[PDB]
RNA sequence: GCUUGACGAUCAUAGAGCGUUGGAACCACCUGAUCCCUUCCCGAACUCAGAAGUGAAACGACGCAUCGCCGAUGGUAGUGUGGGGUCUCCCCAUGUGAGAGUAGGUCAUCGUCAAGC
RNA sequence: CAACGGAUAAAAGGUACUCCGGGGAUAACAGGCUGAUACCGCCCAAGAGUUCAUAUCGACGGCGGUGUUUGGCACCUCGA
RNA sequence: CCUAAAGAGUAACGGAGGAGUACGAAGGUGCGCUCAGACCGGUCGGAAAUCGGUCGCAGAGUAUAAAGGCAAAAGCGCGC
RNA sequence: ACCAAACCGAUGCAAACUCCGAAUACCCAGAAGUGCCGAGCAUGGGAGACACACGGCGGGUGCUAACGUCCGUCGUGAAAAGGGAAACAACCCAGACCGCCAGCUAAGGUCCCAAAGUUGUGGUUAAGUGGUAAACGAUGUGGGAAGGCUUAGACAGCUA
């Protein structure tokens, strides 16, 4: 046997789910590369990292062209 | 002939559905198309697999009766079970006089022993298809499109194109470019 | 209004899920019989554990 | 036998082998087909068998198609050799099979000839078969 | 309300293809390279000064389902809970329920402002 | 300091001459489970048998039985 | 990356591949621009050099494995 | 008369393919009731334990072999007696505070051993099948939907 390697996972994916209360610096999303892009009121890491600027919920939606998936913070 | 009768059906589901099948002999089955909400309605398994066997089953079209109310109607899709053959399912389309259907309709080879690439030549016939997809208006829907073989020779191929459908008859496939091959004649195996 | 409730089968074994749903009823032991207003919440409990219950009605 | 020119990976994992054969389960080419009833898997040795055996019969004319390829590979441990040490080396082809699957197709044969010479073919192989025919729907 | 521009809403039922049509204004092509500005060369593109010509091209509007895209009803597959069998796999009761395909739709619908009636 | 949470700045072997504390937490013998393999049956029948498939055999393939060999596992026994 | 059972995590002497670097510009910013490939025409090349036209929509590219991304391109060029 | 990329149509497969796509499970918020009178959280005193086993479901490995082995998720044993499965940790029913020569039920049962139906109605089996078994083979027997011939003489027999 030649195959017994692996590496360490690293705890990806949505941290705040639509409709919960979230403060400034909360972060969102873990990601590789953009499967989510910043909407209105959210910045991005250089890791692709989804964090919060503003306080709200999170919304979650897919507009515009491309298809794309948005996260944006919006006044409760 | 072509008549079957059917009654209305108001339980739906995996488990009505089941439950026809396993302990009443019936079949369910959905009329639409016209211009009127989708019916549903059940059949005996054993009226519909003995019309069945007709070759003019899905090329002809059909008094359906339900209830007591009567209605022309084509046969439009077929669900058999995978490994028994027997149909589980069946859905049919109103017929209106003026309104194009969209069929299946099988095909007919004549004198094949007299081709000219058999006797002569000494080759095989290969049906690539066996039917044809066709529209047309009901009034002028064939039982079956003949196909004749009498002059064609070893290594011959016979297309759409080749073939002539009846008056008002349209072959679908042939419109949109596509004379897919029907037969040919091709040297023995050994 | 109201609903008989009875338990009839043990709640050993079960699983917790369905352990709580009797118990939200004040259910305690079996042939143990409660009155409970017939609410959609108490009825989502007894429809999950239908099977270890008895309604009268 | 029959198998992949050419491969991704050189091994899989067993599976498991479950449901019905709603894919596959038509007379698509021929007029007569040899179809599964029972499901199993069928070894590239036995559709070698059966195909020598179907089309000797029949030795007159005749078109004959098959419906199944052998691409999952198979492995297994030698002998003497204990548990664990990796994965053991392939060793021959294989396919899966559901209840309702087209396996054999012939046409240009009186019903006959093809009835007689499907039951060779089924008498090669590890699974219930059956005799059909084909139809418009 | 009718036509043209700029900015948006929404991202194909809104796209593509074929055909007809628009110059009073708007826009586009158009004339020249003196002056700002430009080509790893070229006023091709960017830029400036314009008013001889045209709607050819581009753009817009309008028609058509051939393609693309949407897409039921019903059935089938899978599946949570409880129970069975001939237990590698299935069935029953209850709740849930696709993908594919079929009938069939689609040549979009809106908001703000400025110019011509 | 890769033996990569790195014993020390600094380190290889033999024991059939051996010894102690423990273990059926773990091997060798026999038992148990399994039955890939082994052995014994049966199904199909191309073919051999001058002709003729089955007097006698029987290719390519398939289905079982027995625990009966080579194995797999490590459940019992290391205060025998 | 799969196993891994549509949140995270999840073992085997399970199945497959890489790392122990590079770059003073391969970083910042402003401005500007779109690939691969195909076909036609064109002197030595002729299948493939540079060129002109049409189609093309990312089938190219990304310093380096694979996965996830990339039009405000995250790809390409120039001045500071 | 050999081969033939590519393209068109038909037709299958994929843990390391995806134009698609559940049920469940996970987060979050608002509500009625129940909670054994608490369930949650924080901070301190004392531990034990870090050899697990089987059964079901989802998988890798093995031969979809093992009372094999390695994971996920439930239940039981460990640390759980009582009744049933002949006997039988892990299967089914059910969780033992004590006493009673009282009653009702669960799983499983009701001819005798041995408590309770030689109970009632309609059928099937002739194999002690029940109370072990595959490909394959057979005028066993019951039920059902259909066919080829035939009083212009069907099939078996007899008289030339
Ligand atoms: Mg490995
Ligand atoms: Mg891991
Ligand atoms: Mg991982
Ligand atoms: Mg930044
Ligand atoms: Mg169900
Ligand atoms: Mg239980
Ligand atoms: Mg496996
Ligand atoms: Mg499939
Ligand atoms: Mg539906
Ligand atoms: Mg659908
Ligand atoms: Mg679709
Ligand atoms: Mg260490
Ligand atoms: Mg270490
Ligand atoms: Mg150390
Ligand atoms: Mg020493
Ligand atoms: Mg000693
Ligand atoms: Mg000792
Ligand atoms: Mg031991
Ligand atoms: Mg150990
Ligand atoms: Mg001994
Ligand atoms: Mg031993
Ligand atoms: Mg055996
Ligand atoms: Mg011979
Ligand atoms: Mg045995
Ligand atoms: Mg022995
Ligand atoms: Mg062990
Ligand atoms: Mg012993
Ligand atoms: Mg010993
Ligand atoms: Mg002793
Ligand atoms: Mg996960
Ligand atoms: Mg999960
Ligand atoms: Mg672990
Ligand atoms: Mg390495
Ligand atoms: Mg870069
Ligand atoms: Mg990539
Ligand atoms: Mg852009
Ligand atoms: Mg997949
Ligand atoms: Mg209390
Ligand atoms: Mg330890
Ligand atoms: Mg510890
Ligand atoms: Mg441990
Ligand atoms: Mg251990
Ligand atoms: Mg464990
Ligand atoms: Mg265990
Ligand atoms: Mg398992
Ligand atoms: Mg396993
Ligand atoms: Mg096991
Ligand atoms: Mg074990
Ligand atoms: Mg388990
Ligand atoms: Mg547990
Ligand atoms: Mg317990
Ligand atoms: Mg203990
Ligand atoms: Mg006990
Ligand atoms: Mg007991
Ligand atoms: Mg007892
Ligand atoms: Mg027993
Ligand atoms: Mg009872
Ligand atoms: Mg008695
Ligand atoms: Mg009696
Ligand atoms: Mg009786
Ligand atoms: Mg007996
Ligand atoms: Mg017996």
């Amino acid at each position: 046997t030649r195959n017994g390697r692996d590496s360490e996972s690293k705890r990806l994916g949505v941290k705040l789910f639509g409709g919960q209360a979230v403060k400034a610096g909360n972060i969102l999303v873990r990601q590789r590369g953009t499967k989510f892009h910043a909407g209105y009121g959210v910045g991005l890491g250089k890791d692709h990292t989804l964090f919060a600027k503003v306080d709200g919920v999170v919304k979650f939606e897919t507009k515009g062209a491309f298809g794309r998936k948005y996260v944006s913070i919006v006044a409760a | 002939d072509f008549i079957l009768n059917a009654q209305v059906r108001s339980d739906l589901g995996k488990g009505a559905s089941r439950r026809l099948r396993r302990n009443a002999g019936l079949v369910p089955a959905v009329v639409y198309g016209g211009d009127k909400e989708p019916q549903s309605v059940t059949l005996e398994l054993r009226e519909i697999a003995k019309l069945l066997e007709n070759e003019a089953a899905f090329s002809h079209v059909i008094a359906l009766n339900v209830g007591g109310a009567k209605e022309t109607v084509l046969i439009k899709a077929l669900q058999r079970h995978p490994a028994k053959g027997f149909v589980m399912h069946a859905d049919f389309l109103r017929v209106v006089a003026d309104h194009k259907l969209t069929a299946h309709v099988p095909l007919h080879f004549i004198n094949e022993e007299v081709a000219v690439g058999v006797k002569q030549a000494g080759g095989e016939i290969s049906h690539t298809i066996s039917e044809v997809e066709v529209s047309c208006l009901p009034k002028d829907l064939p039982e079956f499109i003949e196909v004749d073989m009498a002059k064609v020779e070893l290594g011959q191929i016979v297309h759409l194109s080749d073939l002539k459908a009846p008056k008002g008859v349209e072959l679908v496939q042939l419109a949109h470019g596509n004379d897919l091959a029907v037969a040919n004649i091709h040297a023995s195996r050994v | 209004a109201t609903v008989k409730v009875t338990l009839v089968k043990s709640l050993n074994g079960r699983l917790a899920n369905h352990k709580a749903c009797v118990k939200g009823l004040g259910l305690r032991r079996i042939n143990h019989t409660v009155e409970v207003q017939d609410t959609p919440e108490n009825r989502g409990m007894i429809n999950k554990a239908y099977y270890l219950l008895r309604v009268e009605g | 036998m029959l198998q992949p020119k050419r491969t991704k990976f050189r091994k899989q994992m067993t599976g498991h082998n479950r449901g019905l054969a709603h894919r596959g389960s038509k007379v698509s080419f021929g007029e007569y087909a040899l179809k599964a009833t029972s499901r199993g898997r069928l070894t590239a040795r036995q559709i070698e068998s059966a195909r020598r055996a179907l089309t000797r019969h029949v030795k007159r004319g005749g078109k004959i198609w098959i419906r199944v390829f052998p691409d999952k590979p198979v492995t297994k441990k030698p002998l003497e050799v204990r548990m664990g040490k990796g994965k053991g080396g392939v060793e021959y082809w294989v396919a899966q099979i559901q209840p309702g699957k087209v396996l054999y197709e012939i046409e240009g044969v009186s019903e006959e000839l093809a009835r007689e010479a499907f039951a060779l073919a089924a008498a090669k192989l590890p699974l219930a078969t059956s005799f059909v025919k084909r139809t418009v729907m």
